RNA sequence: GAUGAUGUCAUACU
RNA sequence: UAGUAUCUGUUCUUAUCAGUUUAAUAUCUGAU
């Protein structure tokens, strides 16, 4: 479900974040 | 009888004023208007025991006086043979407690007296010159002042003149210089252009044989120079020999007066003769230095600090010769026990500080910080405080700064009271010094810990106050260690039950946070925060605003350390604090919230917030409304808008108006940043706006509102005036929050696109046919006019001459 | 409805055009270059063409008409 | 409802439970000019009162940024009456 | 192709 | 709690003018 790939959503904003910095 | 019904008029006049909603205008109307044919006597017959009725209210009073002055302006010479019973009936208000009763009172009085003129009063006021008791002749003087201002103090100069010389009695002269003296406290600065004539008219009273005469014209002395400051030194050329020679003689209140009136005099004087008259009475000031009568030293306190304070008197006069003395008779214990004597005497100390310099004054009391009488260390840390808050620690030494940290540290050792004094005093000396400090920082920090460890809470909330306040320097001085154990303490009494000292906690723990930083953080932020999640459904207000910081504060710049679905959770819980009364406790809800939504990824607390939006249906979906805009806005938008709009294309229409409800607070909530995105809503926009339900249409006028007025001057003409042409049919819509709303766009529309696009869709209707139709085109009408008046010159259509007269502006039609 | 220049549905057309032109005259007389505009067109002072505006607020439409 | 009178130098407030509120439009985004309303709502027992329920008022009243937009800070004192 | 007005209806949303 | 909206039911001589009112109807008031 969602709850498995949270956590990969939640570094791929981190990516998105830095790479937007 | 004729006066009996003119009595029941004036009675049911009186009570339509007083109890009436309008109908106190037409009231006062009709009661100014018909005053000479009521006349003076029954009138005021039924006024004045309702004025000195002692259950009337403030108000009531406010519109009783009111009645009376429009009455007093039309009857004229007509009050003249009641006016001494006015005032007998009257005077009292004058002395009463209320500031308010006092100026309603002087402006009857002054009113009475522009009604009645100068004659009848000084006629009427007479006999009680040489009165035996001191309160008529108070009263009297008071009314005189307050009949100086309203007819000028030129047309009552001669009326002094005479009676301040009068042989008959001193009494007559200490009334006429008393009315001086309230002349001055009554008119501030503007008696300066007659207190050259005042000061010559009461000048010779200095030297009369009666010692209350002398007495009451320093007061008024000291009065006019008061009113005068810092003006008008020239005027009192003339009395400058009579006091100076007169404190050389006198004794006790007189001289206390006497030097009262030079004190006030003095600051008015150029550079030299401040200089010089000082000099001249720094010896009977230090000598009335230990006078035992409190009022003589609170006077010559003042007088000290009012000298000090004028340019002209050298910082080595004061250090040489009024220093010493001055802190070996006035520093005792025995002054700390009176709060007015305390307050002056630290005001003094700070002045004097202010321009002597402040090591000068703080090196003379810093080991009485170590005094065992807590009162007067009180008394000396509150010195310290305002001086240092004045002028900093750029003058302090290594000695008096190692003097400063001990008795610091002793006072706040031997503290057995929850000073709030003692708090500020050591959080601003130890930020002041800055990292000067960082020697002593061990010990200090000890003794916070130890305060950190009483048993009594109270103390303990110090300690964390103390702790918050000086976390920064605490920072710039490099001990981050002792700050980490400080953080383990505060962290081990996260279970306090009393919420303020919890607040405080939080308060420190947010100081720690922000000053050693996320990843040395000890305990660490994975065992912090899922303690920090239970103490958010805490009810007081301190304890949700500190630890909603501490939250937003940890998700700012150390979320690495926390998992998604503990920030979700803390989402979830924090939704609701939305809606709070207290303004800090939304605006800390809104940054936590904010660095949250910024730190973790949008999409699932944007599921779950869209989520919410179609199961709830209730007041809290507004909550869930301004969540949206919040990660809009701290987030970025383009985040929110694809799944957003993707989830309005479910027929349940409930939806529908949520998801307009939410683009209107969110284009309101980030205003300019949504000039980027209006292209991108217009579609849902132009769907919203032509949908059948007119609560869409409600809402989506919302939305161009608030869009139009987040995006003025930055160049969305276009999209404006394309959902403009959607906006404007609806304006013969009849339900009132519908037609509000569209009203409402419209304001917004003129703000955004402009006063001539919103005057051209308005030409035609303004004169239809339909009294319906140029109903509601006035009316935009009238707000588009309201609001660009002078705009419109430029956007009016030409209107062409008829036969009868000229409608062409021709100035504007030249052409150089 | 207590401001100076606001209608209704039973303004008339004399009525607003006045309105009109004493707005507009009281914005030459406000906006500088409007009437520095005005002051070059014609030969006059400003001070002329200030008291000449003046003198149109009274009636700048001319008298109204009946009914 | 609303006075509408010439404001002054005194300047209104806000209660406890409308902290931050805007008085004209009733919203809680972006405060913008201070308020200021007539001597009369000022005078006596009413100095330092909130401007919407006459209450104790315990922070300055504020128009928010879209009403100052809209020029809605120049209609007169805002205390309802 | 012009659907308005009213209440004893009845049913939904604030 | 009491406000709005949607279905059902009703919705007033295929006999002629004038007056109030209406953008015009409609409504109301009088005469044939
Ligand atoms: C004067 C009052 O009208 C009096 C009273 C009794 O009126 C019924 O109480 C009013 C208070 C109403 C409150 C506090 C309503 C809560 C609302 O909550 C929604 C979710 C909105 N919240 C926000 O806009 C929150 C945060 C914004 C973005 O940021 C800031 C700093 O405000 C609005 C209301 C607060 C009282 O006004
Ligand atoms: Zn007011
Ligand atoms: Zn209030
Ligand atoms: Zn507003």
């Amino acid at each position: 479900a969602a709850a498995a790939a949270r956590a990969a959503r939640a570094a791929a904003w981190r990516a998105e974040q830095a790479a937007a910095a | 009888s004729p006066e009996e019904q003119k009595e029941r008029k004036i009675m049911k006049l009186l009570l339509k004023i007083k109890n009436g909603t309008p109908m106190r205008k037409a009231a006062l109307r009709q009661i100014t208007d018909k005053a000479r044919e009521f006349g003076a006597g029954p009138l005021f017959n039924q006024i004045l025991p309702l004025l000195m009725s002692p259950t009337l209210e403030d108000q009531e009073r406010h519109l009783l006086v009111k009645v009376i002055d429009r009455i007093l302006y039309k009857l004229d010479d007509l009050v003249r043979p009641y006016v001494h019973k006015i005032l007998v009936v009257i005077e009292p208000l004058l002395i009463d407690e209320d500031y308010y009763a006092r100026v309603e009172g002087r402006e009857i009085i002054s009113n009475l007296a522009k009604a009645a003129g100068l004659a009848t009063m000084i006629s009427t006021m007479r006999p009680d010159i040489d009165n035996m008791d001191e309160y008529v002749r108070n009263t009297t003087a008071r009314a005189f002042a307050v009949v100086a201002s309203a007819l000028g103090i030129p047309s009552l100069l001669p009326f002094l003149k005479a009676v301040c010389k009068s042989k008959k009695s001193w009494q007559a002269r200490h009334t006429g210089i008393k009315i001086v003296q309230q002349i001055a406290i009554l008119m501030g600065c503007a008696i300066l252009p007659h207190l050259r004539s005042l000061v010559e008219i009461i000048e010779h009273g200095l030297v009369d044989e009666q010692q209350k005469v002398r007495t009451i014209s320093a007061l008024a002395i000291a009065a006019l120079a008061e009113a005068a400051t810092p003006y008008g030194i020239e005027s009192f050329d003339s009395v400058l020999k009579p006091l100076w020679k007169g404190i050389r003689q006198h004794r006790g209140k007189g001289l206390a007066a006497f030097l009262k009136a030079i004190g006030y005099l003095i600051p008015l004087m150029d550079a030299e003769y401040a200089n010089y008259y000082t000099r001249e009475v720094m010896l009977i000031l230090i000598r009335e230095f230990q006078s035992p009568d409190e009022e003589m030293k609170k006077i010559v306190l003042k007088v000290v600090k009012q000298c000090c304070g004028t340019d002209g008197v050298e910082a080595n006069y004061i250090k040489t010769e009024i220093l010493p003395p001055f802190f070996k008779h006035f520093w005792q214990h025995r002054m700390a026990l009176d709060r007015r004597n305390y307050r002056q005497l630290v005001d003094t100390t700070v002045e004097l500080a202010n321009k002597v310099g402040a090591a000068e004054i703080i090196s003379r009391i810093v080991d009485d910080l170590k005094d065992e009488a807590e009162q007067y260390r009180k008394m000396v840390m509150e010195t310290i405080e305002k001086i240092m808050g004045n002028l900093g620690a750029a003058d302090i030494d290594h000695k008096l700064e190692e003097q400063l940290i001990d008795g610091i540290l002793y006072a706040f050792q031997e503290q057995t009271t929850e000073d709030s004094v003692m708090l500020n005093g050591f959080g601003t000396v130890v930020n002041a010094l800055g990292k000067r400090v960082k020697p002593y920082l061990p010990q200090i920090c000890g003794t916070v810990l130890w305060r950190l460890n009483n048993k009594s809470a109270k103390v303990r909330q110090q300690a964390a106050d103390l702790i918050s306040r000086t976390a920064v320097v605490m920072k710039t001085c490099q001990e981050e260690k002792l700050m980490g154990h400080l953080g383990v303490v505060l962290y081990e009494y996260l279970g306090e039950e009393y919420p303020e000292v919890l607040g405080s906690i939080l308060g420190a723990l947010k100081a720690i946070v922000n000053v050693i930083g996320m990843h040395k953080m000890t305990p660490p932020i994975k065992d912090l925060l899922p303690r920090l999640t239970p103490i958010l459904k805490n009810r007081h207000e301190k304890v949700q605003e500190n630890c909603i910081d501490l939250v937003g504060r940890i998700a700012d710049r150390g979320a690495e350390y926390v998992s998604a679905r503990e920030w979700m959770r803390i989402c979830f819980e924090l939704l609701e604090l939305l809606k709070a009364h207290k303004k800090a406790i939304r605006r800390a809800t809104v940054n936590t919230f904010g660095y949250i939504a910024k730190a973790i990824g949008p999409h699932d607390v944007l599921a779950t917030l869209l989520n919410n939006l179609k199961v709830q249906e209730r007041q809290n979906r507004v909550c869930t409304t301004v969540a949206i805009a919040i990660v809009a806005e701290t987030c970025s938008p383009f985040t929110v808008l694809p799944a957003l709009m993707n989830e309005y294309r479910v027929p349940e229409l409930n939806v529908q108006n949520g998801v307009l409800k939410s683009l209107s607070f969110l284009f309101e909530y980030i205003g300019e940043m949504g000039k980027d995105y209006i292209y991108a809503v217009t579609p849902l926009l132009e769907d919203a706006l032509m949908d059948r339900d007119l609560v869409h249409r409600q809402t989506a006028s919302a939305v161009v509102q608030h869009m139009s007025l987040g995006v003025y001057g930055f160049g969305c003409e276009d999209s404006l005036n394309h959902l403009l042409n959607y906006v404007w049919p609806n304006v013969f819509e009849t339900s009132p929050h519908v037609i509000q709303a569209v009203m409402g766009a419209l304001e917004g529309l003129r703000v955004a696109i402009g006063p001539c696009r919103m005057l051209q869709y308005c030409l035609q209707g303004l004169f239809h046919p339909a009294r319906k139709v140029r109903d509601v085109y006035w009316k935009i009408y009238n707000s588009i006019y309201i609001g660009s008046q002078d705009a419109l010159i430029a956007h009016y259509p030409r209107i062409y001459n008829d036969d009868k007269n000229t409608y062409i502006r021709y100035e504007l039609d030249y052409i150089l | 409805s207590k401001y100076i220049g606001t209608g209704h549905a039973d303004t008339t057309k004399w009525e607003w055009l006045v309105n009109q032109h004493r707005d507009s005259y009281c914005s030459y007389m406000g906006h500088f270059d409007l009437l520095n505009y005005f002051a070059i067109a014609e030969n006059e002072s400003k001070a002329r063409v200030r008291f000449n505006l003046m003198e149109k607020m009274l009636q700048p439409c001319g008298p109204p008409a009946d009914k | 409802i609303f006075c509408r009178k010439q404001a002054g130098v005194a300047i209104g407030r806000l209660c406890e439970k409308c902290d931050g509120k805007c008085v004209i439009c009733d919203s809680y985004v972006r405060p913008c000019t201070l308020v200021r309303i007539c001597d009369e709502c000022n005078y006596g027992s009413y100095q330092g009162r909130c401007v919407i329920c006459g209450g104790p008022g315990v922070s300055d009243a504020y128009y928010c940024k879209e009403c100052t937009i809209q020029e809605k800070d120049r209609d007169g004192c805002p205390k309802i009456v």
